[PDB]
């Protein structure tokens, strides 16, 4: 029973998968952190007893609770120790030690079957997973441990005459179990590593985990940059990842032109997007934007560049004239300085992010965006007047 | 076989819950007695002012009110004792029955509701210590060793002096009868805005208003084609032809997901 | 017509109500192996005890004596009484709030199931 | 295209009789007008002579005659409620001339009230039925005008046994 | 949210277009009316227009009239009716079965399906019994008429034979729609019960009852649709109740009302706009743009006129609604998307349209069903705000109050 309900997992497992090795089945069984965890269809009581197949099967690696001085020595020495990837990378690309001593657990994989893609079944799974971390599977029927051979029986048994038999049924624990039965452990966070696809990251963001990390080389099997999203627990603290996404926002924003140029205008904004999402979630208003200056502005922009803008948006300037002025709007606009007073659309902001950050040309957007030059020109001039009208209440 | 357990805990969680609203109708009912009670007189000589005022009317309303309360609280009390047996709460079912059967006094009555009183206190310390320990351990914090709930309990049952002033807070501005003639009488010496004898619950009554009121809304012949005709009508004979390429599901999947429409140890 | 006597007409017209709720809710409860959740029959019984402070409340208040106007025992029941399902009880179900509504659900279910 | 030739038609023996000639003017018909309730929309027809028709496409008020006290007032169109030829006319709610509609009964109430001083008394006693139209505020009546011709949706109160006749329908 | 009506009437609901006609010759020196533009040239039914439909090509339009029933086609590259055609009785309903404008089934008041062609009307077809709704079936090319009695009528193009009819429970089909995706086809029965029948075989697959517990009062199935995806399915109902079903669950996912309590009269997945979690639903006085997933209230179209029809141009954010007034308004909102290709300088003109903006977030009771609720006693409160005969409630306040009641 165990070898067929055994098969069916990978049959998932695998099939998700594009080429998978053998050596990943040693590391499931054997190392500690890992955890095996599947989603069933309902049980008919009429079926007596026979297993269902598995919908859902996903596999979480408890990473984390990393001893602080071990950070610093490993840190120093430029040295990574196997397993708990997350809280490594995370703390060297932010430097942040108090992270590796937080307790969280990566979701290594999960497998839907193909034929059933898309009907929302990985979504329930991880919201149910969401709930048993968080605690609330509790108990309400007012052991599973098995012992292991012991030094006596070793050494009382022969080489010859040895009786090597599967288990005694009665000592095994149940193949499946409710969630209210095994307790969790408790964690702080669940973090997540994949190649940044569209669907995922739609799939992912609709989990309401947040973006922290996108490694600037792309793999070569894929060509794809591997994003690390993370969704902390309710109860814990969680302002840490709010620094985390600022600092990925901007770190993302200067970087578009550098390596992600490559990446749809849609693709960034939604990476943006879900960053600030992590804002959002933090009703706390002791880490807030600060809008832009009157003084600042005058040394980001001189006069005459503040005249030239205003000509534009009168159209009594061409549009290579305030070439200069993009970069910037973009970035104090995506990095919200320009605050409340202006909004715009989720093309518009493509459109400014194109050009401002991944630097495309117009007319590539226009193929781009599925728009003809002209829209790109007439929607833009609106966003060049609306700054305009915000840079002018503000003087 | 465990969806029978799962669906008669279900039953008794239904069962448990109707009680309430049941029960918490009779706190609103309840609720005009409250007020009026708390506008009575407080002092002797204001009741007997009250009955003087007059006199053969103040008294059969006052037998009628006497009459019906021992008939309120003795019934009440069987009331109580009833489900503390049922529910397990008491452990001596002999006595539950003894006092069932007999008919009780006021003085009695009060004995009974002491009684009752503190057998639940025990259920109390009982029952509040073996969820926070489950909770605790279902959340992780039994790995992690946020009071236990028991501990509130006794902590802000501890805080006791706080609550009265809560409770003699007179919200609604209730004046008992001859209130201001006592007052100048003397005859108030707790008094000697905060009243000391006006009780106002009028928070937690709301409170308990709101959560039932909560709770419901989540739970809420031939000629003219009469006839039909299936000969050719050659007009629209191949006015189109059919797409071969069908849906865009496999039919395996189609007839599945229609059936699914609108509904060792292995285990 | 007197104060009083309007007000003593509200309690009997108060009372007399009460009670046919009260023969209405125990027929029902005697009408119902089931066992039943623990939390809850406390949260049950708390406030049981609370609504008879109340009653205590009101009988210390009607006696025409009134040694204690106060009814300072009537008082300290109903605030032990309020204070239980207030701050021990009324956190715990929340934790415990989810399954209770997968468990109702899933009876609800059966139910329509069986019909 | 519509035509009221007879000579389509076959003969009274059943013979199929041949085309005679082209179809002509003389001979032509046009739509029905399917008028309805609504901010009373209505147009002009030129027709043979210099005669004109008026098509009611819409029309939400009518004047209505109150026969047994020997009145008539306009009033407001509630909505078909019976038609003897279709019941899809009184799903679409299309104004038809013999269609069972509801009309508001305020005018009709008022008029009441004044002439007779009444919410002398044996003339201000009416029919039960009417009486209890009055208290619901609504009156079954019918339409006596064709709206497609004259774009007029004029009509009479059900009274007696036609109005016995139309409720036992309903 | 910003909503733009790029053309219509633009006067006072009270007041009718034809005054406006005379009102023209008088305003014809004010300057506001050369400044006007006109989106489709001759985009007006002389009296009114019933329904309004999008080719799949995205190029034409269609749409029928009152007096005379014509079938105007309109050339979106050309900005301008395509061509005039009258017709013998008023239509109903239609459907465009090619890519173009050239081949159109529709279905007339007087219980005949009549088929246009490109060059003109080929033939006549008559059924045996009035029918409320047509939709069309790519897979199997069958029209399938819904029809006032029981029976669903079944005619196949194919065979030019109309094959044996659906039998329903119920008589009254209203509206009937067919999913793209799966096949399925739901029919929207006068009471309170939804057919579901499978195409490919002739067999019916679930009924859905369809419950309110805010209103006792009896409903219809008015309208029924279909998303893309294929597991969503949204009903609207004669009270103004739009109801959304995951169908493979009876529980409705979201249950959202209107407000005015009347029949809904449309309702359109704006999934290809961008941002897929949205919905229409469209009342004879309002039609709301709502998520499907919160609930919430996205934008709001309140035309002085009542409304027969809605049309969604795919891929933009331009809507076409079918009216009782002599001009069918036109609506354009850029947040939803940009506007269509052949409207390329639509925006630049923005500032110049009309840019119109309570009563889609609040909750219209008319004075009597106030008595109805017992709520005389809150009139002049804050909690009730008057606005025409009806005081607007919260609509958790609707909800609860009629708990009550």
């Amino acid at each position: 029973v165990s070898e067929n309900f055994l098969e069916k997992m990978m049959a998932l497992y695998v099939s998700s998968h594009y080429k998978n090795s053998p050596n990943d089945l040693q590391l499931m069984s054997d190392a500690p952190a890992h955890k095996l965890f599947v989603l069933l269809p309902p049980i008919d009581p009429k079926d007596g007893g026979r297993i269902p197949d598995p919908l859902c099967v996903i596999q979480i690696a408890l990473e984390g609770e990393i001893s602080k001085e071990s950070v610093r020595n490993s840190l120093s020495r430029g040295q990574r120790a196997g397993g708990d990837l997350i809280p490594w990378l995370i703390s060297q690309q932010f430097q942040d030690e108090e992270f590796a001593s937080l307790s969280g657990a990566r979701i290594v994989r999960i497998a839907t079957n193909p034929e059933y893609a898309s009907m929302g079944y990985g979504s329930r799974a991880i919201e149910l997973l969401r709930d048993y971390f968080e605690g609330k599977f509790t108990d309400m029927s007012e052991d599973y441990s098995i012992k292991r051979v012991s030094d006596k029986e070793l050494a009382k048994t022969n080489l010859l005459k040895d009786d090597v038999k599967l288990r005694d049924a009665k000592t095994l624990p149940p193949l499946l179990l409710k969630l209210s039965e095994q307790p969790p452990h408790y964690l702080h966070y669940l973090g997540v590593s994949y190649g940044l696809t569209q669907s995922l990251h739609k799939f992912w963001k609709n989990n309401s985990f947040v973006p922290v990390y996108l490694r600037q080389t792309a793999n070569d099997l894929t060509g794809e940059h591997t994003c690390v999203m993370l969704n902390v627990l309710e109860g814990r603290e969680s302002n840490w990842l709010v620094e985390f996404a600022k600092d990925f926002r901007k770190r993302f924003l200067s970087l578009l032109s550098y390596d992600f140029h490559k990446f749809t205008a849609v693709q960034a904004l939604s990476v943006i997007e879900s960053s600030k999402k992590a804002q959002d979630l933090s009703d706390d208003e002791k880490h807030d934007n600060k809008e832009l200056t009157r003084t600042h502005l005058d040394d980001i922009f001189s006069p005459f560049d503040l005249k030239r803008l205003d000509s534009y948006s009168n159209n009594l300037l061409d549009y290579h004239v305030i070439g200069d002025m993009i970069p910037m709007l973009a970035l104090l606009y995506f990095g919200d300085k320009m605050g409340d007073s202006v909004k715009l659309s989720s093309v518009q902001s493509a459109i400014l992010l194109a050009i401002g950050l991944q630097r495309k040309n117009i007319d590539t957007i226009a193929k781009e965006l599925n728009l003809p030059s002209n829209q790109t020109i007439a929607m833009f001039a609106k966003i060049m007047r609306k700054m305009s009208q915000y840079f002018r209440q503000l003087l | 076989q465990s969806v029978q357990r799962d669906a008669s805990k279900g039953y008794s969680i239904l069962q448990q819950t109707k009680l309430f609203d049941n029960i918490i109708d009779l706190r609103i009912k309840l609720q005009k007695a409250v007020i009026a009670a708390n506008k009575l007189p407080l002092t002797t000589e204001s009741w007997e002012e009250a009955k003087m005022d007059d006199s053969e009317e103040t008294k059969r309303l006052l037998k009628e009110n006497e009459k019906l309360f021992n008939n309120l609280f003795n019934r009440l009390i069987n009331f109580r004792i009833k489900f503390q047996l049922g529910d397990h709460i008491t452990q001596n079912e002999e006595v539950a029955k003894h006092k069932l059967s007999k008919k009780r006094s006021l003085k009695e009555l009060y004995q009974e509701t002491n009684s009752l009183d503190s057998e639940l206190k025990e259920y109390r310390t009982a029952v509040l210590n073996k969820w926070s320990t489950k909770v605790s351990s279902a959340s992780g914090n039994a790995a992690l060793s946020n009071l236990p709930a028991d501990v509130q309990v006794e902590n802000q049952l501890s805080d006791m002096s706080r609550l009265m002033k809560r409770t003699k807070l007179n919200r609604r501005n209730i004046t008992p009868l001859y209130f201001q003639k006592d007052c100048a009488n003397g005859r108030l010496p707790e008094l000697i805005t905060e009243n000391p004898y006006v009780f106002d619950d009028e928070d937690f009554y709301r409170v308990l208003l709101n959560d039932l009121i909560d709770k419901k809304i989540s739970n809420a012949k031939a000629s003219k084609g009469r006839k039909l005709n299936y000969s050719v009508q050659d007009p629209i004979a191949n006015y189109e032809a059919p797409i071969t390429s069908g849906y865009k599901w496999s039919d395996d999947q189609i007839d599945e997901f229609f059936a699914g429409l609108l509904g060792i140890q292995i285990f | 017509m007197s104060e009083l006597n309007a007000l003593l007409k509200d309690i009997n017209g108060s009372l007399t109500a009460t009670s046919e709720s009260l023969e209405r809710l125990s027929g029902i409860y005697s009408n119902s192996p089931a066992e039943k959740v623990s939390l809850l029959s406390l949260k049950n019984g708390s406030m049981l005890g609370y609504i008879n402070s109340l009653l205590m409340l009101i009988g210390n208040r009607l006696d025409d004596e009134c040694k204690d106007p106060s009814a300072m025992d009537a008082r300290e029941r109903s605030i032990q009484h309020r204070v239980v399902l207030e701050r021990g009880v009324k956190p715990l179900e929340k934790k415990l709030a989810y399954q209770l509504d997968k468990l109702t659900r899933a009876y609800v279910k059966m139910e329509k199931e069986y019909k | 295209g519509i035509s009221r030739d007879s000579r389509h038609k076959r003969s009274a023996t059943g013979a199929k009789r041949a085309q005679f000639r082209k179809k002509r003017k003389f001979e032509l018909g046009r739509q029905p007008a399917n008028t309805k309730i609504g901010a009373k929309r209505i147009h002009s027809v030129r027709t043979r002579g210099g005669n004109k028709k008026y098509r009611a496409l819409r029309i939400e008020t009518g004047n209505f005659s109150w026969a047994s006290e020997g009145i008539s007032k306009k009033t407001r169109i509630a909505g078909v409620v019976y038609h003897p030829s279709n019941n899809e006319l009184v799903r679409t709610n299309t104004l038809t001339k013999a269609a069972i509609v509801q009309i508001d009964a305020t005018p009709f109430r008022q008029w009441f009230e004044a002439h007779y001083g009444q919410t002398r008394a044996a003339s201000a006693k009416i029919e039960s039925s009417v009486e209890s139209q009055f208290s619901a505020g609504r009156l079954y009546a019918c339409i006596s005008s064709r709206p497609g011709q004259s774009g007029r949706c004029d009509g009479y109160i059900l009274e007696g046994e036609e109005l016995a006749f139309y409720l036992r329908r309903l | 949210v910003s909503v733009y009506q790029v053309s219509g009437t633009n006067v006072s609901r009270s007041l009718p277009d034809w005054i406006a006609k005379k009102r023209k010759r008088q305003l014809k020196n004010d300057l506001e009316y050369q400044n006007r533009v006109e989106l489709i040239q001759d985009f007006e039914f002389s009296e009114a227009s019933n329904k309004i439909k999008v080719s799949r090509d995205g190029q034409y339009c269609m749409a029928t009239g009152t007096y005379k029933p014509q079938i105007h086609v309109y050339d979106f590259a050309n900005l301008s009716l395509k061509f005039d055609r009258h017709t013998d009785a008023e239509n109903v309903d239609f459907t465009i079965l090619s890519d173009d404008w050239t081949k159109s089934v529709h279905l007339q008041n007087d219980r005949s399906i009549q088929f246009q062609n490109k060059g003109g009307l080929h033939y006549t077809t008559r059924i045996p019994k009035f029918g409320r709704s047509l939709v069309y079936n790519k897979v199997n090319c069958d029209l399938y008429v819904g029809a006032s009695g029981n029976e669903l009528y079944r005619l196949n193009l194919e065979k030019g034979r109309f094959l044996n009819p659906f039998k329903l429970d119920t008589e009254g089909v209203n509206h009937v729609s067919i999913n793209e995706v799966n096949g399925l086809l739901a029919a929207g029965t006068e009471t309170n019960v939804v057919e579901f029948w499978d195409p490919r075989s002739r067999s019916r697959v679930s009924k859905l009852y369809l419950e309110n517990n805010i209103d006792n009062r009896p409903f219809q199935v008015t309208t029924t649709s279909f998303r893309n995806d294929g597991l969503t399915f949204a009903c609207g109902t004669s009270n103004g109740y739009s109801y959304i079903y995951d169908l493979r669950t009876s529980e409705p996912s979201i249950i959202k009302d209107q407000g005015y309590g009347f029949d809904i009269k449309k309702i359109i997945w704006l999934d290809n706009v961008g941002t897929e979690n949205k919905i229409v639903t469209c009342d004879k006085r309002i039609a709301k743009i709502w998520d499907r997933l919160d609930g919430k209230a996205y934008a709001s179209m309140e035309p002085s006129v009542d409304i027969n029809d809605i049309e969604h141009v795919p891929g933009t954010g331009m809507f076409f609604t079918a009216n009782e007034s002599i001009p069918m308004h036109t609506y354009y909102i850029p947040s939803l998307g940009p506007s269509p290709r052949w409207c390329s300088f639509l925006d630049s003109i923005t500032e110049e349209l009309e840019e119109k903006p309570v009563y889609s977030n609040y909750r219209f009771i008319t004075r009597d069903d106030v008595k109805k609720l017992n709520l005389t006693h809150l009139v002049g409160s804050r909690v009730l705000r008057a606005y025409m005969h009806g005081f607007f409630i919260n609509t958790e306040l609707y909800d609860k109050v009629s708990l009550i009641a």
